């Protein structure tokens, strides 16, 4: 997670690294918390 | 004005099958939709269109109801499909506009400045070119006449998209002719040309009979472009004209003359090479 | 009872020219609309017209199935005339081939739900390539009857004359979860000939001359080839104890050219005067 | 309570442009629209009303849609500068009405005539009888000036429905300052 | 190139930023397929620095232990110009 | 029908076309190539080129789709 | 998918470099305003249409935020 | 009033018709040339103008009558032939 | 909403009247052809265009770091009043550069190619570039100093890639005034 966008701490967004592929805005799937996804950590994300 | 009107194959199928669902019960003259299209320099393509509620009366020519509001939200789904497609004109099945048609066209215009209203017979199925393209004009006429409202002709021709393009050439798969032509499609286009400017003669000489007769006032204007086609006759038999033609009909016919040469010898050199192979193999067997 | 393989989907020329148009707009993107129509019986499913729907972020999927606009425009239809009701859905997978993925299967049951003769139609606009239209028709089969020694539909024709299916059907599981129903254009002769009007030559082609200019060269190229294939043949032939196909294909068209534009002359010669 | 379909007629017309009625005769008509479709609405919700003009034209800028807001719209910017032809306007009135959406809303029609009408005797009462054989009620309302109680109309209103029938009424309003309370006292409560 | 663009904005964003870069002569070697890409943070870098010149309160200093692998372009005027 | 497999034969090699290296002849109508994406293929030729115009390094222009040499 | 504008021309048209190392061109730029855009700029772009969706704020590698 | 096949107009004709110099018809048919209502050629050897047209003018009833019957006679000769075409191209049309 | 993004190519070769090579900026290169309304003119090898992601056509034409990053150096607003000292040098350089820019038909005139080799030889630091971007600014005239890169012609790196860069980087397009870097190295 490249980097956390908070827009309004409601629909915060989140910029993500996928390795070499691309960067990504995405959000987090509803099984994790938005408190347990900090900044600059790695995280797998869904391939669709 | 516009330079011409490319209807899709997509209009005229949906306007057959409006005109289908319609009468299927409905026994009804025309039926009215609205025709969408894209804008170009001055080039209209027509693209997509849609089917109106409309109803009309025999009499009075002018008791008609053509649906506003659902011309208006037509468009807003159309728009959020496609905001491509922009209200450029309407259309209706009849064979003839009616006197009543004039409403409509300047209702179309409250829709649309430029709007052309596109005749497509579906009834007839003819020579060619079901679609006539019509634009409302007004002016004094120039030339001192009673003004009216009117609706002049603008040129109309079917164009396709690529997916429309395979679409229809799949959906035909059993009538389509090769598109190399060969001698026996090139003849029948020949043909098809003659009865084509035959048909397009005897239309123009009943109208001049029509005119002669009184049953038709002389236009006074366009009669004389006629008579420019009148003038523009080629005038054969002039001497450096047949030299000319012979001249070029000898230079065609000694090149026909050379592929028939090489046809027939590659023809013997079959017959003899067959001829061979068959007492080679009557030899051989025993 | 289990459905035949003998059913078929009948497509009108109005909604197979819609759903590719639509399909080819919305590339890269993948469409979808509702397919209105009627049953009729159990054997055929007759798709006489089809309407697109607004594109959604979220893809081909139920959430894009907004029922304002399906409601709206369903009753708005059949106020111009139009009483059919959803016999299915068509949607648009580019580059990827005539199957169905997961999120369709989804979409597929909530189709079921309501209509349970639902047919599921996959086009490739891109892949419809001229000469080629790429379309399939699929309806789910659920799990418990095949799993149970169930054959998911019965045979009771020859009617499964459809060929081999696309591999890459057989990769994304065809049988497995949705069988594929052959397909049968409905084509009227009035839509045939006025869809014959693309293409055809207008009157005045047929007698118009070609550039004069134009075909006397035309005539010198094609005899050098020609003499070079004779030249070839003499070679070939006296070699003996491809030129000759070469040397007819030059003759057919140099024969055609040339006696085509010499009776248009004479015709034109005779009618304007 | 009755489901029914309310087709109105209004006019705008260049007899409409002096000053007879209030300001003018233009709000008078726009005010009367307004309460009569007040009336249909809120004494049935699930009714639904549209607008024809009549000056020299017959538009349908308001189709039969329940939301009156659309008609109160269209009612709006007029330009009265046409002429009421009345021949056309009642018959695009029932055009437009058997257009209903609904098949069990019945029958009203609404006409402003605030010019006179130059109609044959005849043709207005073939009119009638058409109506009457197609079972379409309709009530006229005379405005501004106007030939009183015109005989035509009445037999018109007599012969759109005879022997015992429901009674669509002739109605005439009093020149001068006067609103639609007449209108609405006999007519609208009872049809 | 990236990486470079980002330290500078940051310096950027915050007003008293002072860059530090130490040991130039890995990108800072003179021009002759990773040459390419580091051709391109070479250039970045250069752009960089030709990037401000109100007297902005982003300043630069550059450390090396050789001067004769440093591209000249680096020294130039607009440019690392206080030879210490 | 003849006449239609000629033009469809035509057909197929139309715009858009992919180019690639022609890495290695094979056999008659077939080939290896070496697309412009990045990749090897091995795919079949069409019967109207010529197969001496093939050279091992000569650029060819392969279907969009199938990558077959056209 | 985030993208840097390389430019904007007029004929309100947006060259967009995509993360994904592909250079696309947009007769339109979208959902945002020409005017509060400037090449080098991080939008976040549509996977598939390739439409700038949003803007987004400067982004700071984290090598680049550890470099402080 | 030419018969459309001998357009061309000799010198003698123009001057007496005009009553004018045989001098002056040249000029003329130059400035007729030059406004826009003529399109033909001059020759002086034989001094024949060549003639052809692209100002047309204003028709009449026994106008009307003969042009249409020369449309009749095109149309006929365009329907012959069209019939001999197809009678002698019957097998090879298909 | 409705719209989407086009796919930026070059194109390398012009095939046929309807036929183009186009290569990504970082993809493969297809044959496509053109759109329709479109001036095949415009349409020549080296120009950035616009491929339908799609039906990779043509649908329109773009304007076009690098190594040219470091060759520009343009001259400035140097004039001669910045510069001191040089009255006789100033004369010089205007006896020796202004005929061929103001006045190069007086060489056609007499009938001689103009001189291109003029060597300005003296310490550095004194305002050699100086009294180049002063005389430039006297003519207005794009002074590009070579800063090597896309200039480079005698470094033996590659032979004729770096002649290429030389003529076609200046000259051709940048008009005219040229200079040279590390001003001792090829001149010893
Ligand atoms: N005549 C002059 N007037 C003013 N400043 C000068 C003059 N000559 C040299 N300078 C100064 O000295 C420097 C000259 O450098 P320059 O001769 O251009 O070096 P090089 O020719 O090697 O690039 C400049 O920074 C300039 O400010
Ligand atoms: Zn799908």
């Amino acid at each position: 997670c490249t980097k956390i966008i908070n827009a309004d701490s409601e629909d915060p967004k989140y910029i993500i690294n996928v390795k070499q592929f691309a960067k990504f805005v995405v959000d987090l799937s509803d099984q994790v918390a938005p408190t347990d996804i900090e900044e600059g950590m790695r995280v797998g994300v869904d391939r669709n | 004005a516009v330079q011409k009107v490319v209807v899709h194959p997509l209009v005229l199928l949906s306007v057959v099958d409006h005109f289908n669902r319609i009468g299927k019960v409905g026994n009804q003259k025309r039926v009215v939709g609205v025709l969408l299209g894209s804008w170009q320099k001055k080039v209209l393509d027509v693209s997509n269109s849609f089917a109106v509620p409309f109803d009309e009366d025999d009499k009075d020519d002018s008791v008609w109801f053509l649906d506003h509001d659902y011309l208006e939200n037509m468009y807003g789904m159309f728009k959020k499909v496609n905001a491509r497609e922009r209200i450029v004109g309407w259309y209706h099945t009849g064979p003839k506009l009616h006197k009543n048609d004039i409403a409509i066209n300047e209702l179309m215009k409250r829709y649309c400045p430029n709007s052309v209203l596109v005749i497509i017979d579906v009834k007839p199925k003819d020579l060619g070119l079901p679609t006539e393209a019509y634009i409302s004009v007004e002016e004094v006429h120039d030339d001192g006449t009673p003004t009216s409202k009117t609706f002049e002709h603008v040129t109309s021709e079917i164009g396709a998209e690529e997916a429309e393009e395979v679409g229809v050439e799949h959906l035909l798969r059993d009538i389509k002719d090769t598109t190399v032509g060969t001698l026996s499609q090139r003849i029948t286009n020949q043909v098809h040309g003659l009865k084509g400017l035959n048909s397009k003669l005897l239309d123009i000489r009943s109208y001049l009979e029509k005119v002669a007769t009184g049953k038709l006032p002389i236009n006074h204007q366009i009669i004389y472009q006629l008579q420019d086609v009148f003038n523009l006759l080629p005038d054969v038999s002039l001497q450096e004209f047949v030299k000319a033609f012979y001249l070029k009909t000898n230079d065609q016919m000694v090149v026909v003359y050379l592929a028939s040469l090489i046809r027939s010898v590659v023809a013997l050199h079959n017959l003899i090479n067959n001829k061979i192979a068959n007492r080679d193999a009557e030899k051989k067997e025993g | 009872p289990a459905v035949d393989t003998a059913e078929q989907v009948y497509i009108s020329s109005l909604a197979l020219l819609k759903m590719l148009k639509h399909g080819r707009a919305g590339v890269p993107m993948e469409v979808m609309g509702l397919m209105l129509g009627e049953f009729v019986d159990d054997y055929t499913v007759r798709v006489i017209d089809v309407f697109a729907m607004p594109q959604s972020g979220t893809g081909v999927s139920v959430e894009a199935v907004d029922p304002v606009f399906q409601a709206k425009m369903l009753d708005m239809l059949k106020q111009t005339g139009r009483p059919e009701m959803v016999v299915g859905w068509y949607h648009s997978h580019p580059g990827f081939g005539c199957w169905l993925s997961g999120v369709d299967i989804n979409t597929q049951q909530s189709f079921e739900a309501l209509s349970e003769r639902a047919v599921a139609v996959v086009v490739d606009p891109i892949q419809s390539v001229k000469g080629k239209v790429v379309i399939d028709a699929f309806r789910l089969i659920n799990a418990n009857m095949m799993v149970l020694g169930h054959e998911p539909r019965q045979t009771t024709s020859n009617l499964g004359h459809l060929n081999k299916p696309s591999i890459q059907a057989l990769i994304h599981g065809l049988n497995r979860h949705y069988y594929s129903i052959t397909i049968n254009y409905r084509k009227n002769e009035l839509e045939q000939k006025m869809l014959l009007n693309l293409h055809k030559k207008s009157w005045m082609e047929g007698l118009t001359l070609q550039d004069y200019s134009e075909h006397c060269k035309h005539n010198e190229s094609v005899v050098k080839e020609m003499l070079e294939l004779a030249k070839n043949y003499n070679k070939a032939v006296e070699e003996e104890d491809d030129p000759k196909r070469h040397l007819e294909e030059h003759v057919d068209v140099l024969m055609t050219s040339n006696i085509v534009q010499c009776l248009a002359a004479m015709l034109d010669t005779v009618v304007f005067k | 309570m009755v489901l029914e379909s309310t087709m109105v007629c209004v006019d705008n017309s260049e007899y409409m442009r002096n000053g007879d009625f209030l300001p003018t005769r233009l709000q008078a008509q726009q005010d009367a629209v307004n309460i009569v479709c007040h009336s249909k609405t809120r004494s049935n919700p699930e009714n639904n009303v549209g607008l024809i003009t009549l000056a020299n034209d017959c538009e349908v800028l308001t189709t039969l849609t329940p939301d009156t807001g659309r008609i109160l719209s269209k009612l709006h910017t007029v330009q009265p500068k046409g002429k009421i032809t009345f021949c056309t306007g009642i018959r695009v009135a029932h055009l437009a009405l058997k257009h209903r959406q609904g098949k069990n809303h019945k029958m009203r029609i609404i006409a402003f005539v605030g010019s006179p009408v130059e109609d044959n005797e005849k043709d207005l009462v073939k009119l009638a009888k058409r109506l009457k054989k197609e079972k379409v009620n309709v009530d006229i309302i005379n405005f501004g000036e106007e030939e009183v109680n015109t005989e035509k109309l009445t037999a018109f209103v007599n012969t759109l429905n005879g022997k015992d029938g429901t009674g669509s009424h002739l109605v005439t309003v009093p020149p001068g300052p006067s609103l639609a309370d007449a209108l609405i006292s006999s007519p609208i409560l009872a049809g | 190139a990236k990486l470079v663009r980002d330290a500078f904005a940051l310096a950027k964003e915050k007003a008293p930023s002072i860059i530090f870069i130490d040991e130039l002569d890995a990108i800072g070697t003179k021009r002759f397929a990773g040459d390419r890409e580091v051709q391109r943070t070479m250039l970045e870098l250069l752009n960089q620095l030709d990037g401000f010149q109100p007297n902005t309160q982003v300043k630069v200093i550059a450390a090396t232990n050789r001067v004769d692998i440093l591209d000249p372009a680096l020294l130039r005027s607009g440019r690392l110009d206080r030879k210490i | 029908e003849f006449l239609h497999a000629q033009e469809e034969v035509k057909r197929i090699q139309s715009i858009p076309l992919v180019i690639g290296q022609f890495l290695e002849a094979v056999d008659q109508n077939t080939a290896i190539v070496g697309s412009t994406t990045g990749s090897n293929y091995y795919v079949r030729i069409l019967s109207t080129i010529d197969r001496e115009l093939l050279k091992p390094n000569a650029s060819v222009a392969l279907h969009k789709h199938s990558n077959a040499l056209v | 998918l985030v993208s840097n504008v390389i430019e904007l021309l007029d004929v309100k048209c947006a060259v967009i470099k995509t993360s994904t190392r592909q250079t696309y061109f947009l007769p339109v730029i979208g959902l945002v305003d020409a005017e509060k855009l400037k090449p080098g700029d991080l939008v976040g772009v549509n996977k598939d249409s390739y439409l700038i969706l949003e803007t987004l704020p400067t982004e700071y590698d984290s090598r680049v935020k550890a470099m402080e | 009033t030419r018969p459309a096949n001998h357009r061309q107009l000799t010198f003698e004709e123009i001057a007496k018709s005009a009553k004018i110099t045989v001098n002056e018809v040249e000029l003329l048919v130059m400035k007729a040339l030059s406004v826009g209502l003529v399109k033909g050629s001059i020759d002086e050897v034989d001094k024949r103008v060549h003639m052809t047209w692209v100002q047309p003018r204003v028709l009449d009833l026994q106008q009307i009558k003969g042009m249409k019957d020369r449309l009749e006679f095109w149309c006929t000769d365009v329907k012959s032939m069209e019939m001999l075409v197809e009678h002698q191209a019957h097998d090879i049309l298909t | 909403l409705q719209s989407v993004g086009q796919i930026v190519g070059e194109v390398l070769k012009q095939l046929t009247e309807e036929k183009f090579i186009v290569k990504a900026t970082n993809g493969p290169r297809y044959v496509v052809g053109c759109r329709r309304q479109l001036d095949k003119s415009k349409l020549k090898p080296g120009t950035r265009v616009a491929l339908d992601m799609t039906t990779l056509t043509i649908m329109r034409y773009l304007p076009r770091p690098l190594v040219y990053n470091m060759s520009h150096e343009d001259p400035g607003n140097v004039s001669y009043s910045e510069i001191g000292g040089l009255s006789e040098q100033i004369r010089e350089l205007r006896e020796v550069i202004e005929l061929p820019l103001t006045n190069p038909e007086l060489f056609q005139r007499v009938g001689i190619i103009p001189p291109k080799g003029c060597l300005l030889y003296g310490p550095p630091g004194t305002g050699k570039t100086l009294l180049a971007r002063a005389v430039a600014s006297q003519l207005d005239c794009n002074f590009l100093k070579v800063v090597s890169s896309s200039i480079v012609d005698k470094y033996i790196g590659e032979s004729a890639r770096l002649i290429r860069e030389m003529f076609n980087y200046a000259r051709d397009h940048q008009p005219c005034i040229i200079f040279m870097d590390e001003i001792d190295a090829i001149g010893g």
